[PDB]
Parts: structure tokens; sequence; C-alpha cells
């Protein structure tokens, strides 16, 4: 049941992206996908569709000590630049 | 006496606006600076 509704509500077809590279055409691809991938999906049900959160970034610290290990591991992360801004670069 | 009287009498209201004025905010910044180990919290993990 769970992956049934994940199924139907998750892989849509207006959120997913055939990407084909190296030695294939553009309308041999193209005609394809109007063969097989049309008729896929695209009638999303009544309720609940998927749109993100801003979600809070805490900061804090987890230590989890186990003294039998050889080498120790640290990560330490700082706040979120995203996508579209060119901060990322 | 007392010489000094009047002045310390001075003294001492200014001292304890002082005291009134600055001990509250250095018991924040104690309680600002020990609120991490007030707020940590464990778990047992064992395999």
């Amino acid at each position: 049941a769970d992956l049934t509704e994940y199924l139907s509500r998750h892989y849509k077809a207006p959120r997913m992206v055939l990407a084909a590279a190296g030695g294939l055409e553009h309308r041999q691809l193209l005609d394809l996908a109007q063969k097989h991938f049309s008729g896929l999906s695209g009638t999303y049900d009544e309720d609940a569709v998927p749109t993100l959160t801003p979600c809070r970034f805490t900061g804090s610290e987890i230590r989890h000590r186990e003294d039998g290990l050889p080498l120790a591991h640290v990560a330490i992360a700082v706040e979120g630049p995203g996508w579209a801004n060119p901060d990322n670069v | 006496a007392e010489p000094e009287h009047d002045h310390r009498k001075r003294m001492g209201l200014k001292m304890l606006l002082m005291m009134g004025l600055l001990l509250p905010l250095v018991y924040a910044m104690k309680r600002h600076k020990w609120s991490v180990l007030k707020s940590r919290k464990l778990a047992y993990r064992p395999p």
C-alpha cells in the first residue's frame, strides 16, 4: 500500500526527465518518446500535491563517542547557498 | 568622626545603581554561556 501510493504520487510525468547523451540524434529520441512515454501520467490525483518547505538549518552538534575505533571522523558545515544564486559559484 | 560620610554615601548610591544595572547582565551572560550544557541530552548506543 505504501509503495503503491508512493509510485502513484511521486513518479509522475511532468517532473521526470529522459536524458540521453552520446551517439544519438534528437528527432529519433523525441519520436521514440512520443511513441512510448506518451500515455504515462500527468493526471495527478486529488490531494497532497508535493511542494517543498524551506527547511530550518538548526546548527548544533552530535557526537558518537565510540572509543573502539582507530581514526576519528569530524564534519562541520554552515549555511546553505542554494542553486540559482551565483553565491554557489 | 567621619569626614567622608557624605561622599561615601554618594559612592554607595552610585555603587547600588551600578550593581543593580550590571549584575543582572553578567548573570544573563553566565546563563547564556552555560546554556549549552544545561540543554545537552544523552543517548546510549551499544550494538
